[PDB]
């Protein structure tokens, strides 16, 4: 089926379960583990709905799971919002509790930490640092220009194999010193030795 | 897959990733060695 | 956006970040292409079409034994054999025409206005490039197991896996176009595989840049940093102890103390 179900469990032992969209992979809805709510973001596909914590009281967001919608929710951007252990514990409480207050601002915590995470090496190595430092970091434009191009950049991925491995358009990346990087082919390591994860679009082949 | 902050460093936080990575890419369609993601479960 | 490329535009770099050029801008059915500085001039874009030509001023790249010797050769795309204009780009950088198998596009000297050429394919560094439109080094950190850094240790003569320290100057690595892996500090140093064995595999020091096939890297898929082609194998940490400071060239299993990840 469509949807894969990931729990995330708080040093005060409280579980969330969230479900995530394996086609656009995006997170659709979660429940607090021995409750009978659960909670579904307002852009979460009609299908589930009808398959999922169907058994719960199926409460409705006033936002949805794109970067801008929870940013506006939040009222701050990711580059404000601080990742590392204690941040993701505090939001995954926040979700068990489900206040409504903290919702937006945990979601992006919980995204980042760990689809985002997934999607790139890049973004797993640097919250696997604030795990070793036990320090909190602050995302700049490396990592949020990686987040907002992924769905381009697996397009461009698929697209390069009809010519070489040469993008059809430019990518626009940042490294760590905010220095702007055009990408236009697969022959860069930020690009090849980077991307873990890359939504269909096509169906082509190598 | 399942995330315990309490049992939680480095090494586990790498090896969940790397769990989900797993789960959800496809392990037949892959363009360059990187993983298209799977269509269904 | 579309899954379907028909031609791009781009420059071609490699040895020492030089840039493909043909020589003086010169046309004629025949002009030979250097390595030289790059830049923005037209003599240096570079155009992929669904042929599989590549073409620079109108006229596309070609190589053929008679015509010009061993030497590479922009000619008329309509003039000569559809055989001596194919080309392929490899995910390792190895640009070669499918007929000529044994061969690959090369640049024999690290100087300025080098003439390019045809060679065995030997998978050096003066036979490495990158397709791109972006031809600087990418500097950055190299991250091994246990989240240390890669450092040139003694006087930038010998390296290790240390804790990572932002902006130390030794965890600071350029990755230039050929598939070098230099010292930031000091660009004529590179990342080399030696003869000099730990466990019956070679060991990886620096060494004076001299575009040889010991000194050439490719960052692929599977979090690996490995040599180009088919008998391929990867930097890998021995024994997965850091505490060895052995960095060794083994056969690719896969296991983490062969994984990597550039922090750029
Ligand atoms: C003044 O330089 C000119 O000639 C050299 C060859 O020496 C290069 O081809 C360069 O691209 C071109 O502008
Ligand atoms: C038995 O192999 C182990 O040691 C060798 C060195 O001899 C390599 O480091 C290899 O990656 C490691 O698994």
């Amino acid at each position: 089926n469509r949807f894969y179900l990931l729990t995330l469990t708080s040093n005060k032992d409280e579980s969330i379960t969230l479900a995530i969209d394996v086609e656009d992979m995006v997170a659709v809805a979660y429940q607090p583990a021995g409750s009978h709510e659960s909670y579904f973001f307002l852009n979460a596909p009609q299908l589930a709905f009808h398959t999922l914590f169907t058994d719960t009281h199926q409460n409705v967001l006033n936002f949805d799971n794109t970067f801008k919608s929870l940013e506006n929710a939040a009222g701050t951007t990711r580059q404000t919002i601080v990742l590392g252990v204690d941040p993701l514990d505090f939001a995954i409480s926040n979700l068990f509790n489900a206040d409504p207050k903290l919702l937006p601002l945990s979601f992006l915590v919980i995204i980042q930490m760990v689809l985002e995470a997934s999607k790139f090496r890049f973004i797993e190595q640097s919250v696997a640092y604030s795990f070793k430092n036990e320090k909190t970091f602050i995302p700049d434009l490396a990592i949020v220009s990686l987040e907002d191009n992924w769905s381009e950049i697996s397009l461009q991925i698929q697209a390069s194999t009809s010519l070489q491995g040469l993008f059809g358009s430019v990518v626009e990346l940042y490294n760590s010193n905010n220095e702007l990087i055009e990408v236009d082919s697969i022959y860069y390591p930020i690009i090849l030795a980077n991307v873990a994860l890359q939504l269909y679009h096509c169906q082509v082949s190598t | 897959a399942n995330l315990r902050l309490s049992e939680a460093n480095s090494g586990t936080y790498k090896t969940f990733i790397g769990r989900v990575r797993e789960e959800l890419g496809s392990e037949t369609y892959r363009l360059y060695g990187i993983p298209v993601l799977k269509h269904s479960l | 956006n579309e899954c379907i490329v028909e031609t791009r535009t781009t420059r071609i770099s490699g040895r020492d970040a030089l840039c493909v050029d043909v020589a003086g801008a010169l046309t004629s059915d025949g002009s030979r292409l250097i390595l030289y500085p790059c830049g923005q001039q037209v003599n240096q874009k570079w155009t992929f079409h669904s042929d599989g030509t590549v073409r620079s001023l109108g006229k596309c790249l070609a190589t053929n034994n008679s015509k010009f010797g061993n030497l590479v050769v922009i000619y008329d795309c309509s003039k000569l054999a559809a055989e001596d204009i194919s080309w392929d780009v490899s995910v390792g950088g190895t640009i070669m025409n499918p007929n000529y198998e044994d061969l690959a596009l090369t640049s024999n000297k690290a100087t300025r206005s080098t003439n390019l050429t045809m060679e065995v394919n030997t998978y050096s560094a003066s036979q490495g490039w990158r397709v791109g439109n972006y031809v600087q080094p990418i500097i950055g950190s190299i991250v091994g197991l246990d989240d240390m850094c890669l450092e040139a240790t003694d006087g930038n003569t010998n390296m290790w896996l240390e804790e990572c320290v932002p902006n130390k100057r030794e965890q600071s690595w350029a990755l230039y176009s050929d598939g070098t892996i230099r010292v930031d500090d000091n660009r004529e140093l590179c990342v080399t595989a030696s003869s000099s064995t730990y466990d019956n595999w070679k060991v990886i020091t620096i060494l004076n840049c001299d575009g040889s096939n010991n000194q050439r890297w490719v960052f692929l898929a599977d979090g690996s940093i490995s040599t180009p082609g088919n008998q391929r194998l990867a930097m890998d940490v021995a024994r997965s102890d850091v505490d060895l400071k052995k960095i060794i060239l083994h056969r690719p299993h896969g296991d983490l103390n062969q994984q990597w990840v550039l922090f750029y």
